[PDB]
């Protein structure tokens, strides 16, 4: 699992988040990215998780509708943008393969991340 | 902030045995399993326990986990120079239907 | 007497948030909701947090309540002058086959 | 939902106390009053539950008998009867309506409340 992730990006609050989470070197059709986020001293914040095939996904209880997690198949990238950009928004943004049984369960191995400053 | 408390920081000698703590709830402790991630410094988070009994193989018998009702402790043991990093503590939260994470403790190497 | 253990009395100034704890069993608080019941002084008691998430008849959202394994306890934020009140924890109980209740806590409001 | 009970009662001990709580404006079929006993500042402490129709009541575990349940659908009124009686019995008895579905079970509303000295 090489796990490709897209670079540090800083916006400004007000603007746009783009995080590309690219699989490599196995099967994404049956492997997907759930998205982390870690608040600095805050430890790790769930956000999201996504299933590659049929569509359907995931959103944090405390996130609302705005944030949106995709997935495509023939580029095997999980796509992750969030609509709010505040200076709570400040994080490092990781997306792991989850585990194994059809790997939509649970964090084994997280990628590079970006780290997005608002 | 996060739902589940740990220590801000704790040191220890080398060689010396090194206590994580994470406190909350049934809900998420009590009725799902605690599990421990560490991240080193500048570098993507491994697994280092899950399901607070079994290890991923290269994890040496030095960590081990417990679980006792609404807490948790890793006992990281045989403190060694790359110990330094952020432990997090995790579980399934059924109020929350969802993943949650402990506010993370920087392990310390002392001289 | 009471199985739930309230404490007897307790004390809280004006605006500040105070929680009050009654501890029972896994039968009827481990298993069981707990129901928080307030009682003005000379007057019938009234019902103030119920199902543990929720409030009978748009009670002040203020008020809240808690239970994690044997134990629950109520937080209110917002003390006012006629928040003095006998507070009761009230849960069916297998065992007993009935509902049983709590010794009930005094909060009373200070100068 | 307003229930009215009687008024201050005092007993010799050993001696029969009957007391009784009125339903207004209100289906007493469909409505019950589940008695309970309170000790002026001191925890309350469940005596009994009944229902209208057939008459089948439950009383406290701690006590077989001690109190014995009558119903008038026609009076829509619930009279309790106490045994035995002993000077731990100066408290008070408060019914109460039984929250929703159907009204046979758990605790909504309260009488003004029955104080006896025993």
């Amino acid at each position: 699992v090489q796990l490709v992730q897209s670079g540090a990006e800083v916006k400004k609050p007000g603007s746009s988040v783009k995080v590309s989470c690219k699989a490599s070197g196995d099967t994404f059709s049956s492997y997907t990215f759930s998205w982390v986020r870690q608040a600095p001293g805050q430890g790790l914040e769930w956000m999201g998780r996504s299933i590659p095939i049929v569509g359907k996904a995931i959103y944090a209880q405390e996130f609302q509708g705005r944030v949106t997690i995709s997935a495509d198949r023939s580029t095997t990238t999980v796509y992750m943008e969030l609509s709010s950009l505040r200076s709570d928004d400040t994080a490092v943004y990781y997306c792991a393969r989850d585990q194994s049984g059809f790997d939509f369960f649970y964090y084994d191995h997280w990628g590079q991340g970006t780290l997005v400053a608002v | 902030q996060s739902v589940l408390t740990q220590p801000p920081s704790a040191s220890g000698t080398p060689g010396q045995r090194v206590t994580i703590s994470c406190s909350g709830s049934g809900s998420n402790i009590g009725s799902n399993t605690i599990n421990w991630y560490q991240q080193l410094p500048g570098t993507a988070p491994k697994v280092l326990i899950y399901r607070n009994n079994e290890r991923p193989s290269g994890v040496p018998d030095r960590f081990s986990g417990s679980k006792s009702g609404t807490s948790a402790s890793l006992t990281i043991s045989g403190l060694q120079s790359e110990d330094e990093a952020y432990y997090h503590c995790a579980a399934w939260d059924d109020s929350l239907n969802g993943p949650v994470f402990g506010g993370g403790t920087k392990l310390t190497v002392l001289g």
